[PDB]
DNA sequence: AAAAAAAAAAAAAAAAA
């Protein structure tokens, strides 16, 4: 599985969701 | 009645695949917008073989192309499309013949054969489209195993060579980096990865996607996001009272134009992409927003900071 | 006794807009410059026409723009300038005729002309500084929707191809990236997008920006900076009684977790010295203390 | 020193994994 989030809409890229916080 | 885009995608579709061609399924649309796109590429077998500047194996591939018997009539295709006895005569007559260049039909004047050629261009777009799109929905649910860091990713879609030539301003892949990576001429587009796209069952009716429209989430989502994208986005869809299946857009996102983040490098120093992500902060990133605009007005929607697929996946749970 | 440079400016400001042109504001300066830039390139109402190798509609803008009336005395330029009547006057002996091509002055042998034509690349010059400040100054506050990726950060200023012309070295721009993908040779040169520029106020006086100056921090910012770059370029300036928007400088930079690392340097008046760097934008910094 | 925020995205007619 990929956890990866794209920058969008002016919004942030994440290289893992999990590892944030 | 119509534009002269979706028009000639009407026909064609209608000529090729006769009664069986349903209008209002995004899977057969889908599938008939790529076989009118392999159609016209010069791609099926049975067509002109591509050996300007081919390698022997590319020579030997075309050949066995050429070689090959072409599709036949009655042919299934995709779930519920059959070809009909008379898609011959609308390859052999509205398909420009390989190596055509709008140039050389404009120096000979033929009417007839500019209007021919400016169809299937017209088609290519309209079909490279609905291809995008229906790529956007696929990663909806199955995850590419090609994209596997934020710098891969950056390039989807991944399509063919015609594919990006075509719509340069939607398709990615190896041509759009080829593209990027090269020099930037006066015809270069930079790849609007989240461009609107209407449903392809909108999209060759000519009714752009907007409020009011009713649809599903996973359709809404693949037209203004793909997988990977941030989940906030699905707050532009409501469930309707009935079934549910099919529910309501409220509003739909808008592009971010409001302030740039980049710092670029000076005495000595070094660029940065992003302030907020080589900050190694945390607070913000859980609490950005995306500008919603709906039919009240602008709103500010914060961030869920997972990926659509995953949140498509957990709310089926 | 200030260097033909600037003299050859002062003078046709004087003798353009009267004496409504100050000589002590940023933005009225800017102004008169601009409409000198725009009149020495033949770009007003009634002036000639560029149809060297217009297209359909360039020719017909062109001519149109040609009938179009020229502007008349009293005009309201800007905020604070009011054209003289005089200026017409200016405008047919001082601006050279469209084309006119040094080539041709020199092989004439007119020492009147070849003077007259001097004096228009000085103006040209000089006016082109003032712009390319003045887009520095707007940047530090709102900044270009064109701007979005590091790739378009690295043309900045955007100015027309006259600008570029007359000083490629500081302006960028459409022309800019044309040079850059032709090919490099020695006429060819590299923008600096982060020279010194006097403010407009100490540019026409031939006051170079130094340790000491009183300066608003805007105008220290532009005049060494623009709105992207590093933060820590707000060190450079420090404020006053009641800073009241008027400071004084305190150094000019040099070569005009690690990452965030990186140190600039500042030259003082007792040495060099380095100061770490903020990693946000001047123009994300001055918003939020604004604010 | 020389040489859809009076004037900046989406779709169309030009160019062309």
């Amino acid at each position: 599985s990929c956890f990866l989030v794209v920058a969008s809409h002016g919004l942030s890229a994440i290289a893992d969701s999990r590892i944030e916080g | 009645e119509l534009p002269r885009n979706l028009e000639v995608f009407n026909e064609a579709c209608g000529h090729v695949f006769g009664s069986s061609f349903n209008r209002e399924d995004n899977s057969v649309i889908s599938d008939a917008a790529a076989f009118l796109f392999k159609m016209h590429t010069h791609s099926l077998d049975g067509q002109e073989a591509k050996v300007l500047r081919a390698s022997e194996k590319k020579r030997e591939r075309e050949n066995a192309k050429k070689s090959r018997k072409a599709p036949e009539a009655g042919m299934r295709v995709g779930r519920s499309l059959i070809l009909t006895s008379r898609w011959t005569e609308y390859c052999a007559t509205c398909v420009p013949a390989l190596g055509s260049k709008m140039k050389v039909i404009k120096a000979s004047g033929d009417a007839a054969m500019i209007q021919m050629m400016k169809d299937h261009n017209s088609l290519l777009r309209v079909c490279v489209r609905i291809e995008v799109w229906k790529a956007r929905y696929v990663s909806l649910v199955a995850l590419d195993e090609r994209i596997q860091t934020l710098e891969d990713a950056q390039w989807f879609p991944y399509l063919s060579g015609d594919s990006y030539r075509a719509c340069p301003g939607l398709v990615g892949g190896y041509f759009a980096k080829k593209a990027a990576a090269g020099e930037r001429g006066k015809n270069y587009k930079k790849l609007n990865q989240t461009a609107i796209i209407p449903p392809p069952r909108f999209l060759i009716i000519g009714h752009r996607l907007q409020i009011g429209d009713q649809v599903t989430l996973r359709e809404l989502l693949a037209s203004i996001a793909w997988g990977l994208c941030d989940g906030v986005l699905a707050e532009c869809w409501s469930p309707s009272q009935g079934d549910g299946s099919i529910g309501v857009v409220v509003g739909l996102p808008l592009q971010a134009t409001g302030s740039c983040f980049l710092v670029v490098a000076s005495h000595g120093l070094s660029a940065i992409a992003d302030s907020r992500i080589e900050g190694t902060g945390n607070t913000n990133l859980l609490e950005e927003c995306i500008a919603i605009q709906k039919q009240d007005g602008v709103i500010k929607c914060k961030r869920s900071g997972k990926s659509l697929y995953h949140c498509l996946k957990e709310t089926a749970g």
